[PDB]
């Protein structure tokens, strides 16, 4: 007869505890195990993995193959606008929410770290050019010249036989994590494009070519709260 | 680094513009061993009879191609001693290594994705009921997708899609090449054995899914060739077979 | 206690809710031949 | 529970080293730094990942079947088959990956409330449920009295109303060497059947029951399952579902978008 | 827990050896292993004989008896004579064996319902129940109030509704030195009285009765007994018994068939 | 007054369960045992034993 | 737990020594002791400041929430956005400290009441509330039945009615290295948006309903959350609020008095 | 099965008492510290602190 | 755990569900006169 | 007792209500250059 006395908490059911249940079947004897390769142990390994960018989200495009094709031209008109832009915010913003690394974010509610992303030049050989893609860090206007991109984090990418270069941005915030909703406390840069040189074909070649974008984390990239994701729903009984 | 050289049974494969071959998950695939088998039986194991290059039926890549799929492992069926081996028995055991040869010039443009997909399961296009064998295998001809959705006792064979309900951009994860025509020409993706139970019936399951989607549409000039082919070619690896019975005819 | 067990059932155990370990490599570099990162790729 | 790694200070360089310029049609995912492309200072990180491992992940209740049952013909007791094709919430966590070993950790809540009828006047004492698991192959109850009903092997769980949720452990009961969520195959070896992962799913079926004979008023109860796994291994790991499910047996869906639509290719909201 | 014997590889043998051939009528079972007339690899066997077992075979609970008493003449109390031979499921697997020494782990289940009446308004406390066994050739109650009822020396068992079932365990309370099933013999030594196995059971009897003495309304109570055998030990095996149950007193049966009916020799299905 | 949690899944009756349980008879006394030829101790030696099978299941 | 200061003896002086004089322009405050001023004898001080650490102080629930739902539209459900500032009893206390970093253990009480209505002739079983707490971000239920309330990964607690009341433990989940109460910045960067700590709050909501679907007649329940803050730390002490609370949104208030009227300057009670 | 016997004052709520209790978020991690300055650890420090007594308090 | 016993009853005990020892010469080979596999029966 | 832990957790634990630090000197005694009680203060 140990004296005992219960505690408030006793006789509920919480889902994120973890206690010692009677065995249903005892005594049983499972099947030896194999390997099998490709034993993923972390979420964060499938977050890293490249992923291709729908960046030409416009009407008519989300439901065909355009959505990924980033149109280049050679010509002398409008050469002093943006080619794209896009908000750096992961978490909400259309461009790259669907990602590998965004589907991931998205059952999460914190997030900090580094992101990078690639581009390929699908052109032909004998194309040549130059492009300037920047970073511009949360607290001022959206850039709208090239002169105004140019005083941040930029990379100037020579067209050749690499064919790819990687941008990266370095993690620029006040604290340590942001949210993955949309806040005005915590918010990302944005991300643009311009044309260091025009592009010039031999005679004889395709005048227009296509540019593809790929964004991975890096690898002090972290999610801290757990959440559900709000692309799915169910309704009615399947 | 460009050139590279392949060599099995009495065929050989030679590239001059090429990238690093892809092994799947970093595992080269290899024989089954004792304690992992469940097997009581002699396995027979042909060396260079059932474990050679085989070359399948090529394709043109035409402006507007949607792109193909293929289902392995009964495309390889009929072809040499591979696919008799297979009509007498009951289990087999193999690895593969597949390469695409796709060539152009200088001023041609286009890029592919090769990829395989590990167990790919395609839904219908009529969601209340189920299609024939037929249009998920042929084994003579690629299937080809479609850029408009599709109705009937058949895939859905949209690209947005994939036929899988999943995002086509999401596709890089499972191992996967890109052949761009200004740097490449060949794509090599080696794949080691994956499967649950150590060993299964090759006919009626269908291990893995070989999809080729053209992302950058081909474009070029007049005056340069219009017919730029597309050859695809597999060679089984560490053949094996447990249980031998009488021929089944399919 | 945390490591004591009431029970002979291997399946009647907590969860391993405290353990780390990553192998990305796997993924994101599955090349048979080493690439540099100084080095140029090709 | 290591941390991330830490960042290295750089300065200005000038040489042939390009750690931007790689090729991505070899298939790697470049490694580079932001120390590399830029010059930062040394910060020591002490995040850890350690609630986005698989077990963290999967390490939570999710609600997996739903009926209800009457006290007063068919509708005295409910049949359900075993399977996690049923709730969205949990079978778009549990496709991410195409093999998967793991024991479930199964909890019941029970609730009852009397029906809406002219004549209300009723006193009833507690009230008592069984749960009966029927192991593949085993005889099927077809009636509330049946003789199925006395668990000379099968096991039972007797649960009596205001005590606290019942909760039983299961081991890994697969005949191979992992549960096969996506099956790429027909059951027959002509290349005729069923296509899906239906052949595979083997488990048995579950019954559900009122202990007591009779109540002078109609009574209904509802039963819900809830989920966890825990010592789960992962292998394959697979692309999120876009498109909402359709039916439970198979994988059939209808053509979505990728992303949501934007005004322009430079529209900055 | 051992496991099964592995395989040991096998290759072409042309010899005087016969391993195949043998002779039956000697009442040996052959010893043939399949590596002795076939050509077989090296497999290592993990699987383990764990729950084929006579202990765990036999560790499960079983009902065995059902009955109602009610609370408003001789019905409101239970009587028992405690034997194995009512219900199917356990009987069956209990004739499998000649002898057997086991220590049960008895639980009770009760379970109580108004009655349909014109006349329903009442309210009630909750109920208690008592459980008497009364050793062989002990005084049997005529009563619910009779003189019997207080256990001076037989045990007994009070439980308030709404808590956990019940529980106790029983040792081996056999005269002889195991529990004989099947008994050839007749009880005097003339070859006359009763032929079967009912001489040698000489288990006492049950009695269950509500502890409240009266309700405005009349209410009814059912009891389910659930027995365990723990600490078992069994001796002559014995044949399955195919034909069904047809009065638990003897062993009386009807002519059945040995195997389902096929259309012929050569017919595979 | 040691504090005690209570979990979930307590007051319930699984038939697959082994535990200790107060004891009706104290102290009885057992009949000492008697070796009987014959103790089966695994089901699967009743299964290795030969067996005739009906082939011959035609109807009649 | 050391004790306090003794007092040491004290004699007569005449001295340069001026402990009394000093300045308090300087911002400092003095220290001067009763024996440095007067003549004092040695007592020893077994006085021990331990219930005026913070930890203590904080250390008692308080009520934070209060509302009511109803068993039978949108009364079915209760909504609350987690914030400390609509209790003034624990506001208060809480805001005597700029930042402050602490564990909160909550516990709830659920209580039912049948409403007055002209009919009131009914029997109900027991009850079971459900409670979820909803990730900022997460989707919200609309309805009683709707598919939120699956919690595939959101914490939740059932909790019978009759048993002790539900206890948790949450640990710091605040975004910066502590829980700001006052912040002095707007919302955007333009200076524009919302004044006030609402901005810096990102706490999730919380979800209350009834398991059971229907009764014959009308019942309401009412639900109470108090909380305790443990393993606390306080910085930038802040002086007391005079004025009453208006809002809980805003700091705003109206015009005060600092102490209560006397007479005159020479009155004494 | 350990015999324990109930004590009175089991499943009451009393505020001022100290039991552990099951955590709704498993293996969170929290945010590093940092060094705030100003960190008041017993609340007689600020009665301490020198204040302005209000003496004329007379009416207006 | 699992080897405390909290009553002083043998019968007050949990099953021993862990042994495994089985002996089938007892049914399959009953003859007196040992029999050789490879060596005819008779 | 009173120094077990039961839970891994450590939010899972009982309040530090026996921990008495003290330093009035942040408040009471912020100025740069030190000043004695005897010694004037200016
Ligand atoms: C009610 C008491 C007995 C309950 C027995 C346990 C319930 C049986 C469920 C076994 C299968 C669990 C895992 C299957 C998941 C899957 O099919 O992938
Ligand atoms: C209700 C409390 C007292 C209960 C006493 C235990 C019940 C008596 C049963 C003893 C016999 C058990 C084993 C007999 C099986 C058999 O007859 O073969
Ligand atoms: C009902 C079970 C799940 C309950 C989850 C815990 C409740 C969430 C509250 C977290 C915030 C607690 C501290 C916030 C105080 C503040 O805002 O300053």
């Amino acid at each position: 007869g140990v004296p005992v006395l219960n505690t408030p908490g006793s006789t509920q059911f919480l889902t994120s505890d973890d206690f010692q249940s009677p065995s249903a079947m005892p005594q049983f004897d499972e099947t030896p195990e194999m390997h099998i390769p490709g034993e993923v142990r972390n979420l964060m390994e499938m977050a890293e993995v490249d992923s291709v960018v729908p960046v030409n989200n416009i009407t008519g495009k989300t439901k065909s193959m355009e959505a990924y094709q980033i149109a280049v031209g050679t010509g002398n008109t409008d050469k002093t606008k943006p080619i794209f832009s896009f908000q750096m915010d992961p978490g909400y913003s259309s461009v790259l929410k669907r990602t590998l690394l965004g589907e991931m974010l998205n059952y999460y509610a914190h997030w900090s770290g580094s992101v990078k992303l690639t581009f390929l030049f699908c052109g032909s050989a004998m194309a040549t050019g130059k492009l300037l893609i920047s970073y511009s860090p949360p607290g001022a206007s959206v850039p709208s010249s090239r002169k105004d991109a140019m005083l941040g984090t930029h990379i100037i990418w020579d067209i050749g036989l690499q064919s790819s270069c990687v941008l990266c941005v370095p993690w620029i915030s006040q604290s340590h994590y942001r949210m993955v909703q949309q806040d005005p406390y915590t918010s990302a840069g944005y991300i643009t494009c311009w044309y260091q040189t025009n592009i010039v074909v031999p005679p004889g070649a395709p005048t227009s070519c296509d540019v593809l974008c790929f964004a991975s984390a890096c690898n002090d990239f972290s999610v801290r709260l757990l959440r559900d994701t709000p692309f799915m729903a169910q309704p009615g009984k399947l | 680094d460009r050139v590279r050289s392949m060599t099995l049974g009495n065929s050989t494969i030679t590239t001059q513009e090429s990238a690093n071959v892809v092994v799947g998950y970093g595992e080269w695939p290899s024989y089954l061993s004792d304690k992992e088998a469940t097997a009581e039986d002699q396995p027979t194991q042909p060396d260079v009879a059932t474990c050679r290059f085989y070359t399948l039926e090529s394709v043109q890549w035409e402006k507007s191609s949607p792109g193909w799929w293929w289902k392995f492992p009964e495309a390889l069926k009929n072809m040499g001693l591979f696919g008799q081996n297979m009509h007498y028995h009951y289990l087999g055991r193999a690895g593969y290594t597949i390469h695409v040869q796709c060539n152009a010039s200088k001023f041609h443009q286009g890029c592919l994705l090769v990829v395989c997909v590990p167990e790919a399961e395609m839904g219908c296009a009529d969601t209340s009921t189920t299609f024939p064998a037929t249009e998920l295998t042929t084994e003579e001809e690629p299937h080809v997708f479609t850029s408009d959705s599709i109705t009937g006792k058949k895939v859905q064979a949209a690209v947005c899609n994939a036929g899988m309900g999943v995002g086509v951009g999401n596709l890089t994860i499972f191992p996967h090449q890109w052949i761009n025509l200004r740097t490449n020409n060949s794509a090599t993706i080696v794949m080691p054995y994956i499967n649950s139970v150590p060993m299964d019936n090759m006919f009626r399951h269908y291990n893995f899914t070989l999809m080729i989607i053209p992302f950058a549409p081909l474009n070029f000039n007049e005056g340069a060739t219009a017919y730029v082919p597309v050859t695809v070619t597999i060679a089984p690896m560490y053949a094996e077979y447990n249980g031998l019975r009488l021929a089944s005819t399919q | 206690y945390t490591n004591i067990n009431f029970y002979k059932d291997a399946a009647s155990s907590a969860s391993n809710r405290q353990e780390l370990q990553q192998d990305p490599g796997k993924f994101t570099d599955p090349v048979k031949d080493l690439m540099v990162k100084t080095l140029p790729a090709l | 529970d290591r941390t991330v790694a830490n960042t290295q200070p750089s300065g200005p360089s000038n040489s042939k080293e390009i750690p931007a310029l790689t090729a991505v049609e070899t298939g790697h995912t470049s490694q580079v730094d932001p120390s590399d492309t830029l010059q930062t200072r040394h910060v020591v990180n002490f995040h850890s990942r350690s609630e986005s491992t698989v077990e963290n992940f999967m390490g939570r209740a999710a609600c997996v079947f739903m009926d209800q049952y009457k006290l007063n013909s068919t509708d005295n007791f409910a049949v359900w088959t075993i399977n996690v094709r049923e709730m969205a919430q949990l079978r778009r966590k549990c496709e991410l990956f195409t093999y998967m070993r793991f024991d479930i950790e199964m909890t019941m809540v029970i609730t009852s409330c009397q029906d809406q009828g002219t004549q209300l006047e009723q006193d009833m004492p507690v009230l008592t449920h069984q749960i009966m698991y029927v192991p593949p192959g085993g005889p099927i109850p077809a009636k509330v009295d049946s003789y199925e009903w006395q668990t000379s092997t099968n096991p039972s769980v007797f649960w009596t109303e205001g005590n606290a949720p019942a909760r039983m452990s299961i081991p890994f009961i697969s005949v191979g060497n992992a549960y096969s969520l996506f099956y790429d195959g027909w059951s027959h070896f002509t290349q005729d059947g069923t296509y899906g992962y239906t052949t595979l799913n083997a488990m048995g079926k579950l019954f559900v029951r009122h202990v007591n004979k009779s109540s002078p008023h109609q009574i209904t109860s509802t039963i819900r399952v809830y989920f966890k796994p825990k010592h789960i291994k992962a292998w394959v790991p697979r692309p999120p579902r876009l498109c909402p499910y359709i039916n439970k047996g198979d994988v059939n869906f209808v053509v979505t978008e990728v992303t949501d639509a934007r005004k322009s290719i430079t529209d900055t909201p």
